[PDB]
RNA sequence: UAAUUGCGAUAACGAACGAGACCUUAACCUGCUAAAUAGCCCGUAUUGCCUUGGCAGUACGCCGGCUUCUUAGAGGGACUAUCGGCUCAAGCCGAUGGAAGUUUGAGGCAAUAACAGGUCUGUGAUGCCCUUAGAUGUUCUGGGCCGCACGCGCGCUACACUGACAGAGCCAGCGAGUACUCCCUUGGCCGAGAGGCCCGGGUAAUCUUGUUAAACUCUGUCGUGCUGGGGAUAGAGCAUUGCAAUUAUUGCUCUUCAACGAGGAAUCCCUAGUAAGCGCAAGUCAUCAGCUUGCGUUGAUUACGUCCCUGCCCUUUGUACACACC
């Protein structure tokens, strides 16, 4: 559904 | 298959200590190598015969630098 | 789908006045417009073969293939 | 004196060791003659160095082979390597060879393989063949 | 004497099959030569070859030898060679008898005409396909055929009264010509008929 | 002086110590105008043991095989009873030999 | 269709994402003149020969 | 030219010997027949009614060309898989029974005899000789 | 170029590890040395059938001859050799010859610097702490580790006719075996079957052992129906192993006849005697292999590539990171 924490960054 | 630096530095020695001794067949070459030479292993002495015989081919038309014998 | 273990005269005649014009006979034919039962097949197989009306082109324990005479 | 010579072929694990002695025509291979020796679809495949050279240049030739060891194909890959051999060999020795230059040469026309073997063995290892197990999560 | 009497038929004849000849064969088409391979004529199929250690060694190779060994496939069938030549010999029997012609004249049309000729290929449009539509080389085209002709036959006999004898016999009767109800003319024209569309 | 046709066997790990031994026994015989039979060659029987290299299962299974290798060459002759005690003497390690009269 | 025959004389390098795709050069064996480019999608060998089913549409580079 | 075991096939040697065997009309029968698995492997039995008198032609063709044979080597002859349900498949041999008194009756025909001085059982004199006979049956029958 | 493998250019010259070399093994020897615990020719005796002069078997030979096949030693053999086309060079591609031309094929060993990786439950390797006579030491009796509303991994048997069942035909290889107590086991008899009794061989190229295994081949029955495909579950009886078999150790006979029609999102392995199919031997063992380590039989489709995804090595370049994009 939805994921935090690692490496993201904006979309 | 890429020979390496032992191969080609023994070679070197022996033309230019044995340069008649020595000729254009490989099956001659194969022996004289053996009786001149201290090596331990049969594949590793036809290799040496097989480079050796390489280059007195290219010898028989023009110098190459890096060979000098007597 | 079910098809009949026994041959009648239904279904006798059939065999006498129709078989005389195909070019191939086998198992699969029978079970295929007769509506009769492989075994039962195999049992009418052997009987016309002796009558002399087809002749037997291949054998093997497999497969029977027969044509006109 | 008696006119002989033996030679032999190969395969996986089929030897086929066999002698021929100067005879009258027969063919028997284990004691029994070519008609049984045999898978019957594979019974085609022991025939062929005969067409192509000619029931005639087995008048006087008499052929006796052993044959153990392998499987059943194998085992009839080996006996036919032994008849190619046998009978270009015996000419060889005592009659002359315009004959054996002949026979050479059309044999390995049609196939190489039938004077030569073919080098084939297992690789042992410590998974199976060549695979290994299966992974958890890779 | 030393041989059956069966055999001593043949020798005074050229050299062939067990009742056929590879003598007159087509003049239909071109491009497709050079990689079916009939000069060389071939009693039983089954052989012990070196076919898999270069490139293109496989193309010099008898047809029936490629139609056998693709005949038997998905996992019950493997190493049982010597079954596949029993079905291979009786399906050229069957054909014989409804049709005149040669058994190998209806073997070579069949595979000539479910080659396809053009299709798409998948170059990466991040998530989409830019099929292209390239051109099929020879050898991948006789390759395939064989492929699609013995698939049929697969999935035609499972689970059913009739025998793979004559399932995977009347589709070459069906694959010699245009009758377009057999598999591999199907899959054929089909994949043809999406490349047309991504030009 | 009653010959009774003695059979030797020897065994050993090494190869080339028994061969030289078997070549002078043969000289040290023949000399002696001695009718000597050859020296066999019986098979070579190889044992091996397998086992796992880590010592408490953790990490990647991974194994090795050691072996060791037996010899015979077995000699046969046929003398009295007493010359054969002079003619076995001198005897290196390693090799095993043991007597047979088999009268 | 007027379908074109057309044979290979020289293969100049492998294209595509994932070395699938080969390129050759044609020849159409009819007009010797003539000569274009275009892409296949099997191995390719020289002399080998080709059937076109169109012929305008070239290929790039 | 005379013919030989050797010289026939297989198959229709040992239906040849059943059909000829049917003229003398001869061999012991212990009742058996009709009840017995014929093997451990198996779950029903043979289906054709005068199975004693074909295994018996095939038993007595082979020892005719091998030279010393028992019950236990004949025994793991005729074995064969055994289907353990969902277990791997192995190998196990045939009734013992079913192949020692085949030949125990039929040791008094005066076709093989017993080999005390090694073991096992080997043909007589005259044994051999009777086999050989119908095989012309055979090969002229062409 | 598979390689910090080389050709070379050069403020560098000369060297040390790793790679290669090397060792074992699989392919070749009608040449050497040989062999009754391995074979053949030959010679005797002997059997059947045609009878021929033949063909197929038996038993013997121990200085009758021999080593092709079997066996294990010493050596020989490939070096990319020769030819054609590129290049200064190192090198690459094809062909011919040849048992063998990817490093000929497959393995063993394998650098610097590191991980808070695993192991104190292998060790009479070991610091410290703890308990030491109501013992955490040792020993005997009994039970548990196998307990079941549920999720996940490595495997086995199948969904059938390219099948099951019944008769006949009939082909391997690597290995193992007798003590202070019986270890592989031939032959004979009894026994539906599993088993039981009695002589005997082998400390082993000698006996078991040709381990005549399975698949497979020929001839028949059933006939597309989840049916004679499938064998889970459960009842009764007969045996062996052990001091002891219930929560059944295993094996055998009769009967009971479940689910399962090629399987969702996802996901593993692999390039030639290779995948897959099938079986055999060894380890643990009084008895129990659906597991592993090895061994043989049958034998394919497709590619001879690229960096698109998941990763690796080197250079130029950017940084507010150095516990280093968690």
């Amino acid at each position: 559904r939805r994921g935090g924490f690692r490496g993201r960054g904006k979309r | 298959r890429v020979r390496t630096k032992t191969v080609k530095k023994s070679a070197k020695v022996i033309i230019e200590k044995y340069y008649p001794r020595l000729t254009l067949d490989f099956e001659t070459n194969k022996r004289v190598c053996d009786e001149i030479a201290v090596i331990s292993s049969k594949r590793l002495r036809n290799k040496i015969a097989g480079y050796t015989t390489h280059l007195m081919k290219r010898i028989q038309r023009g110098p190459v630098r890096g060979i000098s014998f007597k | 789908a079910q098809h009949s273990v026994i041959l009648d005269k239904a279904t006798s005649d059939k065999l006498y006045k129709d078989v005389q014009s195909y070019r191939l006979v086998t198992v699969a034919t029978l079970v295929d417009r007769l509506k009769i039962n492989g075994a039962l097949a195999r049992k009418c197989l052997k009987d016309l073969e002796e009558k002399g009306l087809i002749r037997q082109v291949v054998g093997h324990s497999k497969m029977k293939i027969y044509t006109r005479a | 004196s008696v006119q002989a010579v033996q030679v032999f072929g190969k395969k996986k694990n089929a030897t086929a060791v066999a002698r021929c002695v100067q005879g009258k025509g027969l063919i028997k291979v284990n004691g029994k003659p070519l008609k049984l020796f045999a898978p019957e679809i594979l019974r085609a495949k022991l025939y062929e160095p005969i067409l192509i050279l000619g029931t005639d240049k087995f008048a006087d030739v008499d052929i006796r082979i052993r044959v153990a060891g392998g499987g059943h194909t194998s085992q009839v890959y080996a006996v036919r390597q032994a008849i190619a051999k046998s009978i270009v060999a015996y000419y060889a020795k005592y009659v002359d060879e315009h004959s054996k230059n002949l026979l050479k040469q059309e044999l390995i026309q049609f196939d190489r393989s039938l004077l030569v073997a073919d080098p084939r063995r297992c690789e042992p290892k410590k998974f199976g063949g060549r695979g290994a197990r299966a992974r958890f999560q890779k | 004497d030393v041989l059956p009497k069966e055999v001593l038929a043949e020798v005074g004849s050229v050299k062939l099959f067990n009742r056929w000849s590879y003598d007159d064969i087509e003049i239909r088409d071109i491009s497709l030569t050079d990689y079916i391979q009939i000069r060389a004529p071939v009693y039983i199929p089954h052989s012990a070859g070196r076919y898999a250690v270069k490139r293109f060694r496989k193309a010099n190779c008898p047809i029936i030898e490629r139609l056998t060994n693709s005949l038997m496939m998905h996992g019950r069938n493997n190493g049982k060679k010597l079954m596949a030549v029993r079905i291979v010999a009786h399906a050229f029997e069957i054909i014989h008898l409804m049709t005149d012609q040669n058994p190998i004249q209806v073997a070579v049309d069949a595979i000539v005409n479910c080659g396809p000729r053009e299709d798409s290929t998948r170059i990466g449009s991040a998530g989409t396909v830019r099929r292209q539509a390239v051109d099929v080389s020879p050898l991948r085209r006789v390759n395939q055929a064989i492929a699609l002709l013995t698939t049929g036959a697969r999935e035609a006999a499972f689970r059913n009264v009739k025998t793979i004898a004559e399932c995977l016999a009347e589709e070459l009767i069906n694959a010699a010509k245009g009758s377009s109800n057999s598999y591999a003319i199907k899959k054929k024209d089909e994949l043809e008929r999406v490349a047309k569309s991504n030009r | 002086p009653k010959v009774h046709k003695i059979r030797i066997t020897l065994t050993s790990r090494k190869v080339q110590s028994l061969e030289k031994v078997c070549q002078e026994l043969i000289e040290r015989a023949k000399n002696k105008d001695l009718r000597v039979k050859g020296p066999v060659r019986m098979p070579t029987k190889t044992l091996k043991i397998t086992t796992r290299k880590t010592p408490c299962g953790e990490g990647s299974k991974t194994w090795d095989a050691y072996e060791m290798r037996i010899h015979k060459r077995l000699i046969d002759l046929t003398a009295p009873t007493e010359i054969v005690k002079q003619i076995i003497i001198n005897i290196e390690a390693g090799v095993e030999v043991e007597v047979t009269i088999a009268a | 269709a007027p379908v074109k025959f057309v044979k290979v004389t020289r293969v100049l390098g492998r294209t595509g994402s994932r070395g699938g795709v080969t390129q050759v050069r044609v020849e159409f064996m009819d007009d010797t003149t003539r000569s274009i480019i275009r892409n296949v999608k099997g191995p390719v060998r020289e002399n080998d020969i080709l059937v076109l089913l169109e012929s305008e549409r070239e290929a790039r580079r | 030219g005379g013919v030989t075991v050797r010289d026939v096939d297989a198959h229709k040697f040992v239906a040849a010997y059943a059909a000829f065997l049917k003229r003398q009309g001869k061999l012991p029968v212990p009742g058996w027949v009709d009840t017995v698995k014929t093997g451990n492997a198996k779950e029903l039995p043979p289906q054709d009614i005068d199975w004693w008198y074909i295994r018996a032609a095939s038993v007595a063709r082979h020892v005719y060309l091998r030279k010393t044979v028992g019950v236990g080597r004949l025994r793991k002859v005729h074995g064969s898989a055994k289907n353990r349900g969902t277990r791997p498949s192995h190998h196990v041999d045939a009734s013992g029974s079913v192949d020692r008194k085949i030949m125990q009756a039929l040791e008094k025909i005066q076709v093989l005899e017993k080999d005390e001085e090694r073991g096992g059982r080997r043909i007589t004199q005259q044994g051999q000789r009777d086999l050989d006979r119908i095989a012309q049956t055979v090969a002229e029958a062409d």
